[PDB]
Protein backbone atom coordinates (compact mmCIF):
# COMPACT_ATOMS: atom_id res chain seq x y z
CA UNK A 1 0.00 0.00 0.00
CA UNK A 2 1.25 3.34 -0.50
CA UNK A 3 1.60 5.05 3.03
CA UNK A 4 0.30 9.18 2.36
CA UNK A 5 2.17 11.01 5.00
CA UNK A 6 1.30 14.90 5.59
CA UNK A 7 2.64 17.50 7.87
CA UNK A 8 2.17 19.41 10.26
CA UNK A 9 -0.10 17.16 12.49
CA UNK A 10 -1.96 20.65 13.24
CA UNK A 11 -0.89 24.98 12.65
CA UNK A 12 -2.25 28.30 13.41
CA UNK A 13 -2.15 30.45 11.48
CA UNK A 14 -3.59 34.11 11.94
CA UNK A 15 -6.80 36.30 9.77
CA UNK A 16 -4.28 37.41 7.18
CA UNK A 17 -1.28 34.76 7.11
CA UNK A 18 -0.50 32.00 5.40
CA UNK A 19 -1.37 28.15 5.53
CA UNK A 20 1.19 25.85 3.56
CA UNK A 21 0.10 21.61 3.95
CA UNK A 22 2.31 19.63 2.84
CA UNK A 23 1.83 15.32 1.64
CA UNK A 24 4.27 12.66 0.90
CA UNK A 25 3.69 9.41 -0.88
CA UNK A 26 5.42 6.43 -0.38
CA UNK A 27 6.08 6.13 -4.42
CA UNK A 28 4.99 8.41 -7.51
CA UNK A 29 1.29 9.25 -7.70
CA UNK A 30 2.59 11.01 -11.03
CA UNK A 31 1.93 8.80 -14.84
CA UNK A 32 1.82 10.49 -17.88
CA UNK A 33 0.94 14.27 -17.60
CA UNK A 34 -1.31 13.26 -14.52
CA UNK A 35 -0.64 13.45 -10.82
CA UNK A 36 -3.17 11.48 -8.89
CA UNK A 37 -3.42 13.66 -5.45
CA UNK A 38 -5.86 15.28 -3.97
CA UNK A 39 -7.62 17.00 -1.63
CA UNK A 40 -10.39 17.54 0.74
CA UNK A 41 -11.73 19.87 3.46
CA UNK A 42 -13.22 18.61 6.46
CA UNK A 43 -15.98 20.42 9.17
CA UNK A 44 -16.88 18.58 12.38
CA UNK A 45 -20.26 16.74 11.45
CA UNK A 46 -20.02 16.55 7.14
CA UNK A 47 -18.81 14.58 5.05
CA UNK A 48 -15.32 16.05 3.14
CA UNK A 49 -15.81 18.23 0.45
CA UNK A 50 -13.03 18.06 -2.30
CA UNK A 51 -11.63 21.62 -3.09
CA UNK A 52 -8.23 20.16 -5.63
CA UNK A 53 -8.00 17.24 -7.51
CA UNK A 54 -5.29 16.41 -9.89
CA UNK A 55 -2.17 17.93 -7.69
CA UNK A 56 -3.70 21.56 -8.93
CA UNK A 57 -7.00 21.75 -10.58
CA UNK A 58 -9.78 23.47 -8.36
CA UNK A 59 -13.12 21.87 -7.86
CA UNK A 60 -15.83 23.99 -9.07
CA UNK A 61 -17.06 26.63 -6.63
CA UNK A 62 -13.98 26.35 -4.68
CA UNK A 63 -12.57 29.94 -4.03
CA UNK A 64 -9.20 31.10 -5.78
CA UNK A 65 -7.60 31.31 -2.68
CA UNK A 66 -7.00 27.80 -2.45
CA UNK A 67 -4.18 26.28 -4.29
CA UNK A 68 -2.42 22.94 -4.83
CA UNK A 69 0.67 22.18 -6.56
CA UNK A 70 3.05 18.86 -6.52
CA UNK A 71 4.89 15.96 -8.44
CA UNK A 72 5.49 12.56 -7.98
CA UNK A 73 5.78 12.05 -4.61
CA UNK A 74 5.38 15.20 -3.00
CA UNK A 75 2.65 17.26 -2.50
CA UNK A 76 1.67 21.01 -1.63
CA UNK A 77 -1.53 22.04 -0.78
CA UNK A 78 -1.59 26.46 -0.03
CA UNK A 79 -4.12 28.63 1.01
CA UNK A 80 -4.36 32.08 -0.36
CA UNK A 81 -5.41 34.26 2.07
CA UNK A 82 -6.75 32.59 4.97
CA UNK A 83 -10.99 33.13 5.64
CA UNK A 84 -12.13 32.28 9.17
CA UNK A 85 -14.29 29.82 7.18
CA UNK A 86 -11.40 27.55 6.59
CA UNK A 87 -11.09 26.32 10.02
CA UNK A 88 -11.05 22.78 9.17
CA UNK A 89 -9.35 19.35 8.90
CA UNK A 90 -7.46 18.99 5.78
CA UNK A 91 -7.12 15.53 3.99
CA UNK A 92 -4.56 14.52 1.07
CA UNK A 93 -5.90 11.41 -1.16
CA UNK A 94 -3.91 9.53 -3.90
CA UNK A 95 -6.11 7.62 -7.02
CA UNK A 96 -3.02 6.18 -8.42
CA UNK A 97 -3.81 2.60 -7.27
CA UNK A 98 -6.27 0.22 -5.85
CA UNK A 99 -6.58 0.74 -2.11
CA UNK A 100 -6.71 4.80 -2.37
CA UNK A 101 -5.14 5.66 0.81
CA UNK A 102 -6.00 9.48 2.84
CA UNK A 103 -3.02 11.52 4.39
CA UNK A 104 -3.43 11.77 8.17
CA UNK A 105 -4.92 14.94 8.35
CA UNK A 106 -3.76 18.58 9.01
CA UNK A 107 -6.23 20.43 11.78
CA UNK A 108 -5.77 24.30 10.51
CA UNK A 109 -7.01 26.08 13.50
CA UNK A 110 -7.38 30.04 12.96
CA UNK A 111 -5.73 33.00 15.07
CA UNK A 112 -7.87 35.83 16.59
CA UNK A 113 -7.85 38.38 19.34
CA UNK A 114 -9.13 37.29 22.45
CA UNK A 115 -13.04 37.47 23.54
CA UNK A 116 -14.44 37.11 26.50
CA UNK A 117 -16.89 34.09 27.04
CA UNK A 118 -20.76 34.89 26.82
CA UNK A 119 -22.34 33.77 29.79
CA UNK A 120 -25.60 31.83 30.15
CA UNK A 121 -27.46 29.88 32.43
CA UNK A 122 -31.12 28.06 32.53
CA UNK A 123 -33.33 27.00 35.22
CA UNK A 124 -34.84 23.18 34.75
CA UNK A 125 -37.89 23.28 32.06
CA UNK A 126 -41.24 22.42 33.93
CA UNK A 127 -41.28 19.18 31.20
CA UNK A 128 -38.10 17.79 32.82
CA UNK A 129 -39.25 18.40 36.68
CA UNK A 130 -42.37 16.56 35.91
CA UNK A 131 -40.29 13.58 34.93
CA UNK A 132 -38.23 13.61 38.76
CA UNK A 133 -34.82 15.15 36.69
CA UNK A 134 -33.54 18.88 36.85
CA UNK A 135 -30.49 20.17 34.95
CA UNK A 136 -29.36 23.31 34.88
CA UNK A 137 -27.66 24.53 31.74
CA UNK A 138 -24.52 26.95 31.49
CA UNK A 139 -23.58 28.29 28.23
CA UNK A 140 -20.19 29.78 27.70
CA UNK A 141 -20.42 30.92 24.39
CA UNK A 142 -18.31 32.62 21.73
CA UNK A 143 -14.82 33.14 23.21
CA UNK A 144 -11.01 33.12 22.35
CA UNK A 145 -8.50 31.26 23.41
CA UNK A 146 -9.92 27.50 23.54
CA UNK A 147 -8.99 27.38 27.24
CA UNK A 148 -11.71 27.55 29.76
CA UNK A 149 -12.68 26.68 33.38
CA UNK A 150 -16.38 26.35 35.06
CA UNK A 151 -17.48 26.40 38.44
CA UNK A 152 -20.80 25.64 39.69
CA UNK A 153 -22.41 26.72 42.98
CA UNK A 154 -25.14 25.59 44.53
CA UNK A 155 -26.70 27.90 47.66
CA UNK A 156 -22.86 29.30 47.82
CA UNK A 157 -21.27 26.10 47.92
CA UNK A 158 -18.72 24.84 45.33
CA UNK A 159 -20.57 21.32 43.47
CA UNK A 160 -17.93 18.65 41.48
CA UNK A 161 -20.76 16.07 41.30
CA UNK A 162 -23.30 15.72 38.26
CA UNK A 163 -21.47 18.28 35.81
CA UNK A 164 -21.00 17.72 32.43
CA UNK A 165 -19.27 19.33 29.89
CA UNK A 166 -19.22 19.75 26.11
CA UNK A 167 -16.99 22.12 23.81
CA UNK A 168 -17.10 23.18 20.13
CA UNK A 169 -14.33 23.21 17.51
CA UNK A 170 -14.08 26.45 16.21
CA UNK A 171 -16.64 28.44 14.43
CA UNK A 172 -16.59 29.30 10.98
CA UNK A 173 -17.64 32.65 11.03
CA UNK A 174 -15.85 34.71 13.58
CA UNK A 175 -13.51 31.64 14.77
CA UNK A 176 -14.54 31.77 18.67
CA UNK A 177 -15.06 28.57 20.66
CA UNK A 178 -17.88 27.54 22.82
CA UNK A 179 -18.66 25.53 25.87
CA UNK A 180 -21.73 24.09 27.56
CA UNK A 181 -22.07 23.08 31.32
CA UNK A 182 -24.95 20.58 32.49
CA UNK A 183 -25.29 20.08 36.23
CA UNK A 184 -27.75 17.44 36.55
CA UNK A 185 -29.42 16.52 39.79
CA UNK A 186 -32.49 14.62 41.15
CA UNK A 187 -36.07 17.46 41.28
CA UNK A 188 -35.81 16.45 45.21
CA UNK A 189 -32.53 18.29 45.11
CA UNK A 190 -33.19 20.77 43.07
CA UNK A 191 -35.70 21.78 45.18
CA UNK A 192 -33.57 21.70 48.15
CA UNK A 193 -31.39 25.20 46.79
CA UNK A 194 -32.68 28.21 46.37
CA UNK A 195 -29.51 29.80 44.26
CA UNK A 196 -27.97 28.26 41.42
CA UNK A 197 -24.51 29.68 39.78
CA UNK A 198 -22.17 29.34 36.99
CA UNK A 199 -19.15 30.72 37.12
CA UNK A 200 -16.49 30.99 34.47
CA UNK A 201 -12.50 31.84 34.25
CA UNK A 202 -11.30 32.78 31.41
CA UNK A 203 -7.69 34.10 30.39
CA UNK A 204 -9.57 37.80 28.86
CA UNK A 205 -10.36 38.41 32.79
CA UNK A 206 -8.98 38.03 36.40
CA UNK A 207 -12.27 37.89 37.46
CA UNK A 208 -15.08 34.73 36.42
CA UNK A 209 -18.08 35.83 35.11
CA UNK A 210 -20.49 35.35 37.33
CA UNK A 211 -24.54 34.18 35.79
CA UNK A 212 -27.21 33.45 38.69
CA UNK A 213 -31.00 32.60 38.85
CA UNK A 214 -32.92 31.71 42.35
CA UNK A 215 -36.02 29.36 42.00
CA UNK A 216 -38.85 31.24 43.82
CA UNK B 1 0.13 9.29 -25.24
CA UNK B 2 -0.37 6.18 -22.83
CA UNK B 3 -2.88 4.15 -21.39
CA UNK B 4 -2.09 4.30 -17.41
CA UNK B 5 -4.04 1.85 -15.27
CA UNK B 6 -5.33 3.47 -11.38
CA UNK B 7 -7.65 0.70 -11.97
CA UNK B 8 -10.28 1.98 -14.24
CA UNK B 9 -8.12 2.82 -16.87
CA UNK B 10 -6.92 6.83 -18.45
CA UNK B 11 -5.81 7.81 -22.03
CA UNK B 12 -3.20 10.37 -21.20
CA UNK B 13 -0.93 12.45 -24.00
CA UNK C 1 -28.50 17.73 -8.65
CA UNK C 2 -26.49 14.86 -8.22
CA UNK C 3 -27.80 13.55 -4.22
CA UNK C 4 -26.28 10.64 -2.65
CA UNK C 5 -28.72 9.62 0.20
CA UNK C 6 -27.60 7.38 3.66
CA UNK C 7 -29.56 6.61 6.32
CA UNK C 8 -28.23 8.88 9.54
CA UNK C 9 -27.82 5.75 11.79
CA UNK C 10 -27.49 1.90 12.09
CA UNK C 11 -27.75 0.05 15.15
CA UNK C 12 -26.29 -3.69 14.91
CA UNK C 13 -26.27 -5.89 17.27
CA UNK C 14 -22.45 -7.04 17.60
CA UNK C 15 -22.54 -10.86 15.60
CA UNK C 16 -25.67 -9.33 13.82
CA UNK C 17 -26.03 -7.73 10.51
CA UNK C 18 -26.18 -4.85 8.84
CA UNK C 19 -26.24 -3.44 5.08
CA UNK C 20 -25.70 -0.06 4.51
CA UNK C 21 -27.47 1.91 1.62
CA UNK C 22 -26.52 4.65 -0.85
CA UNK C 23 -29.06 5.44 -3.10
CA UNK C 24 -27.99 8.31 -6.05
CA UNK C 25 -30.26 10.40 -8.09
CA UNK C 26 -29.26 13.45 -10.25
CA UNK C 27 -27.58 11.18 -12.97
CA UNK C 28 -27.28 8.01 -14.53
CA UNK C 29 -26.62 5.56 -12.05
CA UNK C 30 -25.03 3.29 -15.08
CA UNK C 31 -21.90 5.84 -14.84
CA UNK C 32 -18.52 6.74 -12.46
CA UNK C 33 -17.55 5.16 -9.74
CA UNK C 34 -18.82 4.86 -6.32
CA UNK C 35 -16.84 4.63 -2.87
CA UNK C 36 -17.28 3.51 0.35
CA UNK C 37 -14.91 5.09 3.22
CA UNK C 38 -14.47 5.06 7.15
CA UNK C 39 -14.57 7.23 9.63
CA UNK C 40 -14.68 7.09 13.83
CA UNK C 41 -15.79 10.12 14.52
CA UNK C 42 -12.26 12.63 15.29
CA UNK C 43 -10.33 10.57 13.23
CA UNK C 44 -8.99 9.97 9.41
CA UNK C 45 -10.29 8.60 6.62
CA UNK C 46 -10.08 4.99 5.24
CA UNK C 47 -11.10 3.81 2.07
CA UNK C 48 -13.00 0.60 2.23
CA UNK C 49 -13.74 0.00 -1.44
CA UNK C 50 -15.52 0.47 -4.75
CA UNK C 51 -17.37 -0.58 -7.18
CA UNK C 52 -18.65 0.49 -10.79
CA UNK C 53 -22.02 0.44 -11.98
CA UNK C 54 -21.88 0.00 -15.63
CA UNK C 55 -20.96 -3.73 -15.08
CA UNK C 56 -20.56 -4.26 -11.01
CA UNK C 57 -16.45 -4.49 -11.46
CA UNK C 58 -15.36 -4.17 -7.35
CA UNK C 59 -12.29 -3.11 -6.22
CA UNK C 60 -11.69 -4.02 -1.89
CA UNK C 61 -9.26 -2.79 0.32
CA UNK C 62 -7.88 -6.12 1.17
CA UNK C 63 -7.69 -4.78 4.82
CA UNK C 64 -11.81 -5.65 4.52
CA UNK C 65 -11.50 -8.71 2.48
CA UNK C 66 -13.60 -10.30 5.42
CA UNK C 67 -15.51 -7.49 6.66
CA UNK C 68 -16.70 -5.77 3.45
CA UNK C 69 -19.27 -7.07 0.93
CA UNK C 70 -20.35 -4.20 -1.76
CA UNK C 71 -23.02 -5.14 -4.23
CA UNK C 72 -26.01 -2.73 -6.05
CA UNK C 73 -29.37 -2.90 -7.14
CA UNK C 74 -29.91 -0.97 -11.11
CA UNK C 75 -33.64 -0.82 -10.63
CA UNK C 76 -33.26 1.43 -7.27
CA UNK C 77 -30.26 3.55 -8.30
CA UNK C 78 -28.66 2.14 -5.01
CA UNK C 79 -25.39 0.88 -4.15
CA UNK C 80 -24.94 -1.13 -0.85
CA UNK C 81 -22.27 -2.55 1.61
CA UNK C 82 -22.54 -5.30 3.67
CA UNK C 83 -20.55 -5.68 7.02
CA UNK C 84 -19.72 -8.78 8.47
CA UNK C 85 -19.50 -10.13 11.71
CA UNK C 86 -19.82 -6.59 13.39
CA UNK C 87 -18.28 -6.11 16.06
CA UNK C 88 -17.24 -2.24 18.30
CA UNK C 89 -14.65 -1.82 15.89
CA UNK C 90 -17.09 -1.39 12.88
CA UNK C 91 -18.79 1.27 14.91
CA UNK C 92 -18.06 4.33 12.95
CA UNK C 93 -19.53 6.90 10.01
CA UNK C 94 -19.35 5.17 6.65
CA UNK C 95 -19.78 7.79 3.86
CA UNK C 96 -20.27 6.70 -0.13
CA UNK C 97 -19.14 9.01 -2.36
CA UNK C 98 -18.92 9.18 -6.11
CA UNK C 99 -16.01 10.08 -8.14
CA UNK C 100 -16.22 13.10 -10.32
CA UNK C 101 -14.75 11.73 -13.80
CA UNK C 102 -13.73 8.29 -13.68
CA UNK C 103 -12.35 6.02 -10.95
CA UNK C 104 -10.52 8.96 -9.29
CA UNK C 105 -11.58 12.03 -7.45
CA UNK C 106 -14.57 12.15 -4.79
CA UNK C 107 -16.99 15.06 -5.78
CA UNK C 108 -19.98 13.87 -4.49
CA UNK C 109 -20.51 12.80 -0.80
CA UNK C 110 -23.52 11.08 1.10
CA UNK C 111 -24.05 12.52 4.40
CA UNK C 112 -22.91 9.30 5.90
CA UNK C 113 -23.93 6.42 8.07
CA UNK C 114 -23.38 6.04 11.88
CA UNK C 115 -23.14 2.55 12.49
CA UNK C 116 -23.14 1.82 16.26
CA UNK C 117 -22.63 -1.87 17.49
CA UNK C 118 -24.32 -2.51 20.30
CA UNK C 119 -26.53 -4.69 22.37
CA UNK C 120 -27.99 -1.88 24.08
CA UNK C 121 -31.92 -0.58 23.85
CA UNK C 122 -32.68 2.00 21.23
CA UNK C 123 -33.99 5.14 23.35
CA UNK C 124 -35.61 8.28 21.30
CA UNK C 125 -34.03 11.57 23.44
CA UNK C 126 -36.11 13.85 25.80
CA UNK C 127 -36.23 17.44 24.47
CA UNK C 128 -36.13 20.65 27.03
CA UNK C 129 -36.72 23.71 26.06
CA UNK C 130 -34.09 26.35 27.88
CA UNK C 131 -35.65 29.47 28.57
CA UNK C 132 -33.39 32.52 30.59
CA UNK C 133 -29.87 43.59 22.98
CA UNK C 134 -29.06 39.73 22.25
CA UNK C 135 -30.40 37.10 24.08
CA UNK C 136 -29.41 33.14 24.07
CA UNK C 137 -32.23 30.77 24.33
CA UNK C 138 -31.54 26.46 23.69
CA UNK C 139 -32.81 22.93 23.85
CA UNK C 140 -31.43 19.63 25.70
CA UNK C 141 -31.72 16.83 24.25
CA UNK C 142 -31.21 14.32 26.65
CA UNK C 143 -31.14 10.56 27.30
CA UNK C 144 -30.86 9.54 23.44
CA UNK C 145 -29.24 6.02 22.21
CA UNK C 146 -27.50 5.67 20.08
CA UNK C 147 -25.98 8.52 18.20
CA UNK C 148 -26.43 11.02 16.02
CA UNK C 149 -28.96 13.67 16.93
CA UNK C 150 -29.63 16.29 14.52
CA UNK C 151 -30.68 20.23 15.72
CA UNK C 152 -31.87 22.71 13.59
CA UNK C 153 -33.56 25.79 14.84
CA UNK C 154 -37.36 27.32 13.14
CA UNK C 155 -37.30 24.02 10.21
CA UNK C 156 -33.69 25.65 9.34
CA UNK C 157 -34.38 29.34 9.00
CA UNK C 158 -32.08 30.57 11.97
CA UNK C 159 -29.25 29.46 10.54
CA UNK C 160 -26.62 31.80 12.62
CA UNK C 161 -25.34 32.47 15.85
CA UNK C 162 -26.05 28.70 16.62
CA UNK C 163 -23.83 26.20 18.76
CA UNK C 164 -24.97 22.27 18.97
CA UNK C 165 -22.53 20.60 21.33
CA UNK C 166 -21.11 17.36 20.76
CA UNK C 167 -22.76 14.18 23.05
CA UNK C 168 -21.62 13.45 26.41
CA UNK C 169 -22.20 9.77 27.07
CA UNK C 170 -23.52 9.05 30.28
CA UNK C 171 -24.55 5.43 31.25
CA UNK C 172 -25.75 3.62 27.44
CA UNK C 173 -27.43 7.16 27.30
CA UNK C 174 -25.95 10.47 25.40
CA UNK C 175 -27.19 14.08 26.06
CA UNK C 176 -26.15 16.81 24.17
CA UNK C 177 -27.35 20.94 24.14
CA UNK C 178 -28.03 23.69 21.77
CA UNK C 179 -28.04 27.52 22.03
CA UNK C 180 -28.78 30.31 19.48
CA UNK C 181 -28.67 34.20 19.85
CA UNK C 182 -31.20 36.04 18.25
CA UNK C 183 -32.11 39.45 18.59
CA UNK C 184 -34.05 40.87 21.49
CA UNK C 185 -36.89 42.32 19.48
CA UNK C 186 -36.56 38.72 17.56
CA UNK C 187 -37.99 36.88 20.71
CA UNK C 188 -40.47 36.57 22.59
CA UNK C 189 -42.28 38.63 19.63
CA UNK C 190 -41.42 35.89 17.47
CA UNK C 191 -41.82 32.13 17.96
CA UNK C 192 -38.60 30.24 18.62
CA UNK C 193 -38.60 26.74 17.59
CA UNK C 194 -35.54 23.62 18.08
CA UNK C 195 -35.78 20.50 15.99
CA UNK C 196 -34.46 17.47 16.72
CA UNK C 197 -34.17 14.65 14.93
CA UNK C 198 -32.86 11.33 16.41
CA UNK C 199 -32.71 8.74 13.29
CA UNK C 200 -32.08 5.68 14.59
CA UNK C 201 -35.38 5.71 16.23
CA UNK C 202 -37.09 7.73 13.50
CA UNK C 203 -38.26 9.95 15.76
CA UNK C 204 -38.34 13.47 15.30
CA UNK C 205 -39.42 16.55 17.80
CA UNK C 206 -40.66 19.92 17.76
CA UNK C 207 -40.20 22.12 20.95
CA UNK C 208 -40.68 26.19 21.23
CA UNK C 209 -38.93 27.85 23.76
CA UNK C 210 -41.34 29.93 25.61
CA UNK C 211 -40.91 32.27 28.23
CA UNK C 212 -40.91 31.35 31.79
Amino acid sequence: NIVLTQSPVSLAVSLGQRATISCRASKSVSTSGYSYMHWYQQKPGQPPRLLLYLGSNLESGVPARFSGSGSGTDFTLNIHPVEEEDAATYYCQHIRELTRSFGGGTKLEIKRADAAPTVSIFPPSSEQLTSGGASVVCFLNNFYPKDINVKWKIDGSERQNGVLNSWTDQDSKDSTYSMSSTLTLTKDEYERHNSYTCEATHKTSTSPIVKSFNRN
Amino acid sequence: CQLINTNGSWHIC
Amino acid sequence: EVQLQQPGAELVRPGGSVKLSCKASGYSFTTYWMNWVKQRPGQGLEWIGMIQPSDSETRLNQKFKDKATLTLDRSSSTVYMQLSSPTSDDSAVYYCARTGRGDAWLTYWGQGTSVTVSSAKTTPPSVYPLAPSMVTLGCLVKGYFPEPVTVTWNSGSLSSGVHTFPAVLQSDLYTLSSSVTVPSSTWPSETVTCNVAHPASSTKVDKKIVPR
